[PDB]
């Protein structure tokens, strides 16, 4: 046997789904990516091979069917007819194995037409290699081939921007760069001139509404049903969270599925992959327990995104964070995957948590998300295994919150230079690790990771919040002022205070009971500030 | 712009009839509660402070209707009132002759022992008494006339029934 | 014209500008590039407009429509984005410009590096709303405010670009109405219905004689006169072209910011950072029109302009190469370690790279031993409302709040104009001292008359033509401008295919696709920009092509490439639109033969 | 399904225009011109009423155009004083002197539409604040609340060998109310 990988692609995912600055459509265009490579590849599947792929897909409503030898069989021995195995499918990303070359062209043909037709304006395309089955690890070779070939193929390939180019006497959207071709509704109900790419990807929202309504009957289905519902919220919380190491375990995984065949590398591979899924939707119905004013945008792959309640969203974070890896340890098609790579029988995750006024612009708040996703993902070269080469992150889960106010710049950079007062002193410990100690004691950079758990902020705010307050507000803010000032200065207001009110001894940091502060890497920085923001965003149904 | 029939330009002398104290952030190493100042250091009322102290009374006046008084003072949420018709300025307080602020000290009596009560010692800087500043006042007619609530205030002012700053109950304002 | 300025005295501790505060302030003031506090030219030209409507409405008895609004308009330009249906003509511009306030500039000196004393310049103003029963402080609302001290003088520069024709009384009508509204401007900025923000305006020049002269005259005065467009004139008595090509290297500084639109989407404008040739058209039509035509030239092809890319190394940045890629964990350009030229360096073992995608290098010899300096463009968001004028604050039929990108005042760029001998010495036959001319200081961008887009721009000498290496193996190209081919059907949906058949023909040499399977041969992204044309009061067309950057190169099967026509092929570009500054090609450029990955960055 | 495109080259626009006469048959057309972008109609004979004074290039004049009817569209750009590459696409295969044809096999061609700018304000007129008025070429008036649509066609085909479809051309149609 021989046979040809197919591997098809979505380029450009973040400037497809969030180029308009709008909520709808970035719902609407996150669907449209994750239709593309599932709903539309079966389909395409179905017509080039007379399949059933998108019958089981409609049954379902989801991916597992697939890993079924008997809804997808093994191409390999000929005792089976089936010509085509979808080797994975999900959100910009699908692969696929086919015995024939016109019809590994026939496949990208029909699913890159569809996209143009019922997608426009998203960047989808293919590529197919070959695929030798004598070679035992032939297969992880054609799909490293793959994804070579398509990068290659994608800068000669045509742009998606190349269509619905602008006429001086066509008008402009409202929400796009793009001509207005077709009319709808703003959030007002003002008819409003759109583009084609918009008018479709506001289509689409209300098939995704449903399909991340449907994973949990607790969810709220929009978030003008969240203003409906939920008068009461004073605050939200766009939340983004991020799978981490599956990127380096694929571009490995031939290590580390054992047994060096080709039908071995396929099962591995796909498990792997429908169980990510698997586990953040799991960790995600777990989490939601401590609202439900929570409306799902993202949600698939080892990828989260979803507007919260505020002021429930760390405790949110932090629950799903650790329900992730508690799903990644017993999930067994992860499970011994992540003992070869790192060491521990588990994956992480770290999330980004903006916090936000309910009328403030989802926009912003998801680029600062995406900011404080990275802030977070920081540990992934803090915290690291032990004698590893290349420098492999340890599995490590943490978080980044802000709480926007508006008053703090809208922009991260900007955001954290105005709480490093001073050129040694920074006023936020903000990246906080929610992994539990004892599974990062076997790590390098543990010593960091405890300065900067999370369990050492939700005690101070405890304390905080503990009584008449153990702290007054009124002392409390004396000592947040000082703060401002140089380190000399803040430790002289706090030795004002420290023997008035004795469970400053716990917010102390210097390990002396005389400074709020901590040396870390020759900055003076402190938690105490980022407890006085947070003393009201740590509330739990539980 | 904002239409606007007549512009009123309404000013006259304030005089502390008791000592006041508008407070800054608060504490001048003099005193644990320090007065507010301009960016020039003058002793000063805010005009924050001086239109709230005339609203508040208007409140009073008119039974708590919100609807007369956001039509003179503004409102930031309905959908046609927006800002505020009457302007009020800050004004610097003239202390007469060049008397300097007082220092007032204060004590909490504990009610068991009959003697200051630990921790409740305290100072406050308070302007004289007879202390002048303006009346920075200007209001943007759309009707026709003056304001029957706007002359109230005026009279309630010559009367002497506003107070303003601090500790107004204990002496001050 | 120049010499108007706004004099403003802050009579009142004043705020201004921003929706965002610092670590005990939750309102913090507006502060410039300096990091002084200012007046904002849009603050100012909208305050100094509406006190202007003040004075006309009066004037017009109160009627929210008449002939002094009409003049006002004029001054400050129709507001197109308030009425709605069909309104026939075109909107106004203003005549009149207005700068930001600034601070004295050498009470700004003195400020320099002083962190401490800019911070003083400003302090807390406390605020607290009481509860209207108990008479105390409500809960929530505590807020600490930064208001800036009273004293302070700012002047901005003003410009009024009156029409040419205009009568001596339409002239004193025009500094009537601006010195009676000047003068009826008592306060700016945020809570000056609650003290802060008053002040005294006034313009240099404008006396109440001024306003004296209106009150005397007003009775007698007409609508303003139409507008129309400075059209262009077309002489065509230009010289055939003729080699060599003179280069004028251009120096653009910027001295406020500059807004240069790259997505103009809802409420926000995203911003470039280089400066398109296509900005400077309107300024070599000012200064060079006198001695040729100047549209005669751009139609010809006999005119180059390049883009404006950020100084480096004393000369124009170039654009990042995209055959540059960074270890993903510990490289790229910005770390100043571990970039591989991916056209002639395998992909290390473990290490995943990532393309470079941005950013600016300086320059690389071919035995630089150095990675070439790289320039990064600083840029700042800055945020703006709309006032709806009987709220008196921002409303959602206004469109409440938008925002710019600009690149910040104090950036330095290189341009190119290009010329032939043949209009060089068209030139320097009427003015010998002619590169002199090409001082100036001018307006650019979006919002080029307010808050934005003053910008200096200075001649250096007559720079050295490009002297690209004729190779007979392999000939590389890389793009330092977005390149615009069209395809076969004169659409612009071009592919890599085309821009081979086109150097193929324009090199008279046949090329192929080098196989190396370790090094990558095409590193290219597109590109589209959408853009508006000003002298058609429409959309410019979509010019989709190639990001600067973008790379490739191709092994030379047959035929042999003249480094005289890589040479003109290096100072007239390739492909549409090359006289804006498209099409700006490197041929041969040692940075995209070299090997990287074992370099490191240098009162 | 093959869309045929028919090139000639140094020609200028006025020559063009004259060379297709017979299909831009009352063929909206837009001119592109330094100062404005100007929307023209041929008449029933392909002809413009000015046409030379109109398309010429030597001061100001026009440096790109298109023109289109149901059956055709007209692009032409200039390269080099004047003289220009001229493309007409057809969807039936033509007879035309001078131009050399070709063709590109298309999977399907889906329309599209391109909303104006302006309400209403033969020839009607939009406007809009934003740019003010808008001249159109079209015989029926319109009523206040009419939009004025322009259509297109654009056509798949196969761009790799992988199959990878795109959009490789978009022909305009004509002017439509909505």
């Amino acid at each position: 046997f021989q046979g040809f990988l197919v591997l098809i692609e979505t380029s450009g995912n973040q400037h497809f789904i969030f180029s308009t600055n709008k909520l709808r459509e970035n719902i609407g265009a996150s669907e449209l990516t994750y239709l593309a490579t599932t709903e539309i590849l079966f389909q395409g599947v179905d017509r080039v091979f007379q399949t059933n792929y998108y019958d089981q897909w409609s049954d379902t409503n989801s991916l597992n069917f697939l890993a079924d030898s008997k809804l997808n069989p093994a191409i390999d021995d000929p005792k089976n007819n089936a010509d085509i195995e979808i080797l994975l499918a999900t959100s910009g990303k699908a692969i696929a194995l086919v015995k024939e070359e016109g019809k590994a062209k026939q496949l990208i043909k029909e699913v890159t037409k569809q996209a143009l037709i019922n997608a426009p304006g998203l960047e989808i395309g293919g590529i197919y290699v070959n695929c030798n089955w004598q070679d035992k690890l032939g297969v992880a070779k054609a799909v490293k081939e793959a994804h070579k070939q398509f990068e290659v193929n994608r800068a000669k390939r045509a742009g998606a921007n190349g269509r619905f180019l602008r006429l001086p006497i066509a008008a402009g959207c409202s929400v796009s760069e793009l001509p207005a071709s077709d009319f709808d509704y703003n959030a007002d109900g003002d008819k409003i001139p759109v583009s084609t790419v918009s008018k479709v990807k506001r289509e689409t929202a209300k098939s995704a509404k449903k399909r991340l309504r449907s994973v949990d009957g607790r969810l709220v289905n929009d978030l003008a049903q969240l203003e409906k519902s939920f008068d009461e919220l004073d605050w939200l919380a766009v939340v983004h969270a991020d799978g981490n190491g599956l990127g380096q375990i694929l571009l490995s995984l031939e290590k580390y599925i054992g047994e060096q065949t080709n039908r071995n590398y396929i099962d591995k591979y796909r498990r792997l992959s429908l169980a990510l899924d698997n586990c953040t939707i799991n960790a995600f119905k777990m989490a939601i327990a401590v609202f439900l004013p929570i409306v799902p945008l993202i949600l698939g792959g080892d990828d989260l995104t979803v507007i919260c309640r505020g002021d429930y969203a760390l405790e949110f974070t932090r629950e799903f964070l650790e329900a992730f890896e508690g799903q990644t340890e017993t999930h067994d098609d992860i499970k011994v995957i992540a003992q070869k790579a790192f060491g521990v029988d588990r994956l992480s995750a770290c999330a980004g948590i903006s916090i936000i006024k309910p009328h403030f612009p989802f926009s912003v708040a998801y680029t600062l998300a995406e900011r404080l996703i990275k802030s977070a993902k920081e540990v992934k070269q803090k915290v690291t295994v032990t004698n590893s080469s290349p420098i492999t992150p340890f599995p490590c889960s943490a978080i980044d919150f802000h709480i926007l106010y508006d008053s703090s710049g809208i922009d991260f950079d900007r955001i954290r230079e105005k709480l490093r007062p001073e050129d040694n002193t920074e006023l936020y410990n903000r990246p906080y690790v929610v992994t539990a100690a004892e599974n990062l004691s076997q790590a390098q950079g543990y010593e960091w990771s405890q300065a900067h758990s999370l369990q050492t902020l939700a005690d101070r705010v405890s304390y905080l919040r503990s009584e008449k307050s153990a702290l007054p507000s009124s002392q409390s803010h004396a000592l947040r002022t000082a703060l401002y000032l140089e380190k000399n200065e803040a430790d002289a207001q706090y030795s004002l205070i420290s023997q008035r009110y004795k469970i400053l001894k716990n917010f102390a940091e210097d390990g002396e009971n005389k400074s709020l502060f901590h040396l870390e890497n020759g900055k003076y920085v402190t938690r105490f500030l980022d407890a006085l923001d947070a003393k009201d965003f740590f509330a739990n149904a539980n | 712009a904002r239409k606007v029939t007549t512009r009123w330009k309404i000013t006259g002398t304030l005089i502390a009839e008791t000592p006041l104290h508008i407070g800054g952030v608060g504490g001048d190493a003099d005193t644990d509660l320090a007065l507010a100042v301009n960016g020039a250091g003058e002793y000063y009322v805010p005009g924050t402070s001086l239109a709230g102290a005339l609203r508040g009374w208007m409140t009073q006046l008119l039974n708590n209707d919100e609807s007369q008084i956001k039509d003179l003072w503004g409102d930031h949420l309905d959908a046609k009132r927006g800002a505020s018709f009457v302007i009020v300025d800050d004004a610097v307080i003239h202390i007469p002759n060049n008397a300097d602020v007082e220092i007032r000290e204060g004590v909490g009596i504990d009610r068991h022992f009959g003697t200051a009560a630990n921790g409740f010692k305290y100072s406050r800087a308070v302007i004289p008494k007879g202390s002048k500043f303006k009346l920075p006042l200007t209001f943007d007619s759309q009707d026709d006339g003056l304001p029957n609530a706007l002359i109230q205030l005026l009279c309630a002012l010559e009367a002497g029934d506003i107070r303003l700053g601090a500790a107004k109950t204990r002496g001050l304002g | 014209m120049r010499g108007i300025e706004i004099t403003i005295t802050m009579q009142s501790d004043w705020h201004v500008g921003t929706g965002m505060g610092r670590g005990e302030l939750d309102s913090v003031v507006q502060r410039d590039g300096d990091n002084l506090p200012y007046i904002p030219g849009k603050t100012l030209t909208g305050i100094l407009r509406d006190s202007c409507e003040q004075v006309a409405l009066g004037l017009d008895n109160g009627q929210t429509r008449g002939l002094w609004h009409g003049w006002i308009n004029f001054i400050f330009g129709d507001q197109p984005a308030l009425a709605q249906g069909a309104i026939e003509p075109e909107p106004r511009p203003a005549l009149i410009a207005i700068g930001s306030a600034h601070l004295d500039p050498k009470l700004k000196a003195a400020f320099q590096g002083k962190k401490q004393l800019q911070e003083a310049i400003a302090f807390m103003k406390p605020g607290v709303a009481i509860d209207a029963i108990t008479g105390t402080a409500k809960k929530d609302f505590l807020r600490f405010e930064e208001v800036v001290r009273l004293g302070a003088k700012l002047t901005a520069e003003v410009e009024l670009n009156l029409p040419d024709n205009l009568s001596e009384t339409n002239k004193k009508v025009i500094a009537g109405i601006l010195a009676s509204g000047a003068k009826l401007t008592e306060r700016l900025g945020g809570k000056r219905r609650r003290g802060n923000g008053r002040c005294e305006l006034k313009f240099s020049g404008y006396s109440d004689q001024q306003i004296q002269w209106l009150k005397d005259n007003y009775q007698s005065v007409d609508q303003p006169p139409k507008y129309q467009q400075n059209k262009l004139q077309s002489a065509g008595d230009n010289p055939e072209q003729q080699p060599p090509w003179h280069i004028i290297p251009l120096t653009i500084k910027t001295l406020s910011p500059v807004v240069l639109p790259a997505r103009t989407v809802g409420n926000v404008v995203e911003c470039l950072d280089y400066i398109p040739g296509r900005y400077l058209l309107g300024y070599i039509h000012k200064t060079l029109g006198e001695y040729f035509d100047v549209s005669q030239a751009i139609a010809a092809g006999d005119l180059i302009i390049t883009n404006a890319t950020i100084k480096i190394d004393g000369k124009a940045g170039r654009a990042t190469p995209f055959c540059l890629f960074g270890e993903k964990l510990d490289g790229g350009l910005g770390k100043g370690k571990g970039v591989y030229n991916r056209f002639q360096e395998s992909e290390p073992d473990g290490i995943q790279l990532k393309g470079e995608r941005g950013g600016y290098v300086g320059q690389f010899e071919q035995e630089q031993r150095n990675l070439p300096n790289t320039g990064k463009i600083n840029s700042e968001l800055f945020t703006h409302n709309t006032i709806q004028d009987d709220v008196q604050r921002p409303t959602s039929d206004v469109g409440g709040v938008y925002s710019y990108e600009a690149i910040i005042a104090g950036q330095t760029f290189v341009a190119e104009l290009r010329l032939p001998d043949s209009l060089v010495k068209q030139i320097t036959s009427k003015n010998k001292n002619w590169q002199a001319q090409l001082k100036a200081t001018i307006r650019i961008g979006q919002s080029k008359k307010d808050q934005y887009g003053k910008i200096e721009v200075t001649s250096g000498n007559s720079a050295d033509l490009p002297k690209p290496t004729g190779n007979n193996k392999t000939l590389s190209i890389w793009f330092l401008s977005d390149i615009l081919l069209r395809g076969d059907r004169l659409n612009f949906n071009a592919t890599p295919d085309d821009l081979k058949k086109y150097l193929e023909n324009a090199l008279d040499i046949k090329l192929k696709e080098r196989s190396d399977n370790d090094l990558i041969c095409i590193a290219l992204r597109s590109q589209r920009t959408e853009s508006w044309q000003v002298r058609w009061g429409l959309p410019r067309p979509s010019l989709v092509g190639w990001q600067a950057g973008s790379c490739l190169i191709y092994d030379i099967e047959s035929g042999t490439v003249n480094a005289e026509k890589l040479q003109e092929l290096m100072i007239t570009g390739i492909g549409d639109r090359c006289t804006e500054g498209y099409g700006q090609i490197g041929f041969n450029d040692p940075l995209l033969s070299a090997s990287l990955g074992k370099l490191t960055a240098k009162n | 399904k093959n869309l045929y495109h028919y090139h000639q080259y140094e020609i200028t626009l006025e020559s063009a225009v004259d060379s297709c006469k017979n299909h831009l048959q009352a063929a909206i057309g837009l001119l592109y011109s330094p100062q404005k972008c100007e929307l023209v109609k041929l008449d029933n004979s392909g002809k413009l009423v000015d046409s030379y004074n109109r398309l010429k290039f030597n001061n100001l004049g026009v440096f790109e155009a298109r023109f289109f009817n149901l059956n055709c569209e007209l692009r032409w750009v200039n390269e080099s004083n004047g003289n220009g590459t001229a493309v007409l696409l057809s969807e039936s295969d033509i007879t035309l002197t001078g131009f050399e044809k070709g063709l590109q096999e298309f999977i399907t061609a889906i329309d599209q539409q391109y909303l104006l700018w302006g309400e209403p304000a033969g020839w009607q007129r939009l406007a809009e604040a934003r740019i003010g008025k808008l001249d159109i070429p079209l015989d029926n008036p319109l009523k206040p609340k009419d939009r004025v649509f322009l259509t297109s066609e654009e056509y798949i085909a196969e761009v790799d060998d992988f199959g990878n479809c795109a959009v490789i051309d978009e022909r305009l149609i004509k002017l439509e109310v909505k």
